[PDB]
């Protein structure tokens, strides 16, 4: 869902 | 603390994303391709930018996520207007993607958005928006969205941040030396524009959600993700 956003935030 | 906060925001500014006009004349498709490819890449850098705002990464994951989903187009737009401030009748998307107001006629629904961005940019120009005020206002856009409790001290930590950024803007404005009354009017003039930004953002979002429906343009990756909602 925020599949890639989570990725770049973490 | 205001001087340091402002320095941090200064040092946090994302790089300019470089893009060029296509070789062939714009079509509705190739124009939207250009602006969405730009936006997607700028989203990537917006994340790093947000992470450099002091306290942003101390917020819970959901909070960081939801501020970003809420303000990204606003922030794209705010950065666009700041790049365009000194260039009336133009939108400076990138050094090599400078659109004249009339080029919005190339894509259905887009001219109005250009007109709103252009008028907001003229209002900033009339106010002589200063670089440091633009830094505080952009960070305020990230920090100032409705949250309404989600079901998942972050919300208190948000408030403290937005406070600090609003303090930093009041402090920036006090540098001008103008009258107490005029310092209030300037704060209000700047903040009242936050509405115009949100209003244009909403029109931008809906434009892209509609294009995405029409497959008028394929959207990829980060942008696609943010739009899926
Ligand atoms: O797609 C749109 N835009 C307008 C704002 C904007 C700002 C950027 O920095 C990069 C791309 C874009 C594309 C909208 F639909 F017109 F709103």
């Amino acid at each position: 869902r925020h599949k890639i956003l989570h990725r770049l935030l973490q | 603390s205001p001087e340091q906060l402002v320095l941090t925001l200064l040092e946090a500014e994302p790089p300019h994303v470089l893009i060029s006009r296509p070789s062939a004349p714009f079509t509705e498709a190739s124009m939207m391709m250009s602006l969405t490819k730009l936006a997607d890449k700028e989203l990537v850098h917006m994340i790093s930018w947000a992470k450099k705002i002091p306290g942003f990464v101390e917020l819970s994951l959901f909070d960081q996520v939801r501020l970003l989903e809420s303000c990204w187009m606003e922030v794209l737009m705010m950065g666009l207007m700041w790049r365009s401030i000194d260039h009336p009748g133009k939108l400076i998307f990138a050094p090599d993607l400078v659109l004249d107001r009339d080029e919005g006629k190339c894509v259905e629904g887009i001219l109005e958005i250009f007109d709103m961005l252009l008028a907001t940019t003229s209002r900033f120009r009339e106010l002589k928006l200063q670089h440091k005020e633009y830094l505080c206002v952009k960070a305020m856009i990230l920090l100032n969205s409705s949250m309404y409790p989600l079901v998942t001290d972050s919300s208190r930590k948000l408030a403290h941040l937005l406070n600090a950024v609003t303090d930093a803007l009041v402090w920036v404005i006090a540098k001008s030396g103008i009258s107490s009354q005029q310092q209030s009017m300037r704060l209000a003039n700047l903040l009242m524009l936050l509405s115009h930004v949100r209003h244009a953002s909403n029109k931008g979002m809906e434009h892209l959600l509609n294009m995405k429906c029409k497959n008028v343009v394929p959207v990829y990756d980060l942008l696609l993700e943010m739009l899926n909602a």
